[PDB]
């Protein structure tokens, strides 16, 4: 009954390398709502990536249209974004929110998952 | 066509507790919805360490919750968030958001509280 | 009339 | 699924094209039907029908004593096109009893025309102001009771005058709050972007029929770009508009006009050949 | 058949007989032509099938 939404992302990407994030909703079909990716530079401000409608339509930032790519699993209640070639830039902590559509702008959003691009990775 | 420009300001704010706070937000285009006359424009509230919070939409509509302190107001180009009188937890940036088109972010304002 | 109106809708000849 | 407007006349036979409608985006016509006896109507049942865009008309059906069976979850009558000022006509219904359409919680637009019904009863019964606004204009005229005395027994009570459909179904009444949004059988209200009725309250994914505007299993108040408005009920996309327009081109041919997929360009506008956009006549209209 | 003004309910009555089995198929029509004017057989017979 709870909406709620929850990413899992990798923690540290190397530089030029892909960024997965799945976004698990729970509370709300994804067959009604959209989902956004905002992202969260630390000390800046927030960016949105891009939205995936109901109908699965997908909007991207033309500034980041080319490396960015979102999909979804209706039935397993999941949303995806992969951002390709990732820079030093792209370290952030990335958000996925509802968007009820056509009644509210991005209402419940996800605790977000802190994404550092580091040159300097240790294990 | 291209993409909405969004900008924000002050930058940043110090005021003390009782005091009346006005940020204002300004849009590349009309966010005027011919159909309902309504603006598509958010504000969102950010406290330090949480996600982000939506406090009004529609321009002047208070989301479920938000105090009567918090004020939307502006239309097409223009708009302003007023609190009446801030509180300590009012420390937060607040965020303008478009949902016209896509949706765009202000660069925030950061709202610091005087002891 | 409404009536006449109705008849003159549902009444529909042969092209 | 959405059926488009039907006429229904002489023979029963085209009427199970209804079968799987629970919405039908136009108006509904079913009329002209002398040989129909009550015997016909026994196992007819349209229980998906929940909403009618236009109008719903019925004319000469001999034999229907009732429409209880036929629509019992008829909910809401759009009236976004009406039938001479009317989105309710029952005419010369010879054998209607009763109407029973316990589950019409609201007609949107329009009034309601019910004229020379001469065994119609379960009129006086009926509390219309909490289903129409423009009560005034309802003309129900020439039926049983203004011929003879029926014997109307059924419950909420209205000024006091108790309120029924039929002998055995109340006229559902939800607390003034909920306003046309509709209520629970336990009384809370449904979300404030249903209509008449839903099966969850608070949640726009649970209504019967929406307020405003219908898009992706939701009651939306606004159909946001890129969506248009099409049959002032439901939004659509650019490809549903122009896939019209050129199914017709093959009736009307659809343009885009103040965000909303439109039969005709309005007075003084022309279509702008391939964008569906109507653009202002640089003087007269071709 | 015998012509004459077909006005309401013996339009309705009159129309049904003359299409029997087949059935029935600002503006103006049966009204103006059979109620206002007179009609032929041939005339009503054009609202059948
Ligand atoms: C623009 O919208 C069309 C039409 O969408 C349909 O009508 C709207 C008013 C809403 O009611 C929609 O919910 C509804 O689908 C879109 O076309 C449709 O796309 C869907 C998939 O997204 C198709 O469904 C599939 O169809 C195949 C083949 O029939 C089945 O095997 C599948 O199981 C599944 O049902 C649907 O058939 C298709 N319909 C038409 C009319 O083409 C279209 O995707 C969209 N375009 C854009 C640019 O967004
Ligand atoms: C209900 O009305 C339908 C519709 O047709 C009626 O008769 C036509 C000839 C017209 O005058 C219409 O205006 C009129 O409403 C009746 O259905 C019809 O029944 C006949 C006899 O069964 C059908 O003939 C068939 O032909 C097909 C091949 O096309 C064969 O498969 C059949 O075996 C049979 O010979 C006729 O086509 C059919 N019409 C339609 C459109 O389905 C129906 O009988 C009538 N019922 C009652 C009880 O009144
Ligand atoms: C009304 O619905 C029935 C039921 O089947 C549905 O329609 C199918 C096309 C498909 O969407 C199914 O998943 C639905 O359950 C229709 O009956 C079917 O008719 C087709 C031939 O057209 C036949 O192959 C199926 O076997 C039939 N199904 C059953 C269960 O008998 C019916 O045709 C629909 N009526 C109208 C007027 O559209
Ligand atoms: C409102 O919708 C609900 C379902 O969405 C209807 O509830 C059912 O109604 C049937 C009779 O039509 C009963 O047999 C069921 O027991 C009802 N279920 C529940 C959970 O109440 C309801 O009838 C609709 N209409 C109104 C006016 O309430
Ligand atoms: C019917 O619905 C409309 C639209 O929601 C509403 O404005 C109207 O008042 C409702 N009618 C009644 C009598 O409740």
């Amino acid at each position: 009954s709870q909406v709620q939404l929850k990413e899992s992302g990798p923690g540290l990407v190397a530089p030029s390398q892909s960024l997965s994030i799945t976004c698990t909703v729970s509370g709300f079909p994804l067959t009604a709502y959209g989902v956004n990716w905002v992202r969260q530079p630390p000390g800046k401000g927030l960016e949105w990536l891009g939205m995936i409608w109901g109908d699965g339509n997908t909007d991207y930032n033309s500034a980041l249209k080319s490396r960015l790519s979102i999909s979804k699993d209706n039935s397993k209640s999941q949303v995806f974004l992969k951002m390709n070639s990732l820079q030093t830039d792209d370290t952030a902590r990335y958000y996925c929110a509802r968007d009820p559509y056509g009644s509210k702008p991005m209402d419940y959003w996800g605790q977000g998952t802190s994404v550092t691009v580091s040159s300097s990775l240790v294990p | 066509g291209s993409d909405i420009v969004m900008s924000q300001s002050p930058s940043s704010l110090v005021v003390s507790v009782g005091e009346k706070v006005t940020m204002s937000c300004k849009s590349s285009q009309s966010l005027l919805y011919s159909s309902n006359q309504k603006n598509f424009l958010a504000w969102y509230q950010q406290k330090p360490g949480q996600s982000p919070k939506l406090l009004i939409y529609w321009a002047s509509t208070r989301e479920s919750g938000v105090p009567d302190r918090f004020t939307g107001s502006g239309s097409g180009t223009d708009f302003t968030l007023t609190i009446s009188s801030v509180k300590a937890e009012d420390l937060a940036v607040y965020y303008c958001q478009q949902y016209f088109r896509y949706r765009t972010f202000g660069g925030g304002t950061k709202l610091e509280i005087k002891s | 009339t409404f009536e006449d109106y109705l008849h003159n809708v549902v009444f529909v000849p042969r092209p | 699924e959405v059926c488009p407007g039907m006429d229904i006349r002489n023979n029963l036979t085209r009427l199970h094209e209804l079968e799987n409608c629970s919405v039908i985006e136009g108006h509904l016509q079913i009329l002209l039907m002398f040989k129909t006896r009550p015997e016909d109507f026994r196992d007819l049942s349209f229980p998906k029908l929940i909403m009618i865009t236009d109008y719903l008309l019925l004319f000469r059906v001999y034999g229907l004593e009732s429409l209880k069976d036929l629509f019992p979850n008829l909910t809401v009558i759009r009236g976004s096109r009406l039938f001479f000022n009317y989105a309710l006509v029952i005419f010369e219904m010879v054998h209607l009893k009763e109407l029973g359409l316990y589950n019409l919680m609201n007609i949107t637009r329009g009034s309601v025309r019910i004229e020379k019904n001469n065994e119609l009863c379960y009129l006086a019964t009926i509390d219309w102001s909490r289903i129409l606004d423009s009560v005034e204009d309802n003309h129900i005229v020439l039926n049983k009771d203004d011929n003879e005395e029926c014997g109307d027994i059924c419950c909420p009570a209205t000024v006091f005058v108790e309120r029924c459909w039929t002998h055995s179904h109340c006229q559902k009444v939800c607390p003034t709050i909920c306003k046309s949004h509709g209520c629970t059988a336990e009384g809370l209200c449904c979300h404030s972007e249903c209509l008449g009725n839903c099966s969850q309250p608070d949640d726009p994914t649970k209504c019967v029929a929406c307020r405003n505007f219908y898009l992706d299993g939701r009651c939306v108040e606004t159909c946001p770009p890129p969506y248009y408005h099409f049959q002032d009920w439901r939004c659509v996309n650019f490809s549903f508009c122009q896939d019209l327009h050129h199914k017709c081109k093959n009736c009307h041919q659809y343009v885009i006009h103040n965000n909303k997929c439109i039969p005709e360009c309005p007075s003084g506008y022309t279509m702008n050949s391939s964008n569906l956009l109507c653009t202002p006549c640089l003087g007269p209209c071709p | 058949f015998v012509n004459q003004h077909l006005c309401g309910s013996h339009l309705v009555e009159a129309l049904y007989l003359v299409c029997g089995e087949r059935g029935f198929f600002p503006r103006r029509g049966i009204v103006e032509q059979c109620c206002h004017s007179i009609c032929s057989l041939e005339q009503l017979e054009n609202y059948c099938n």
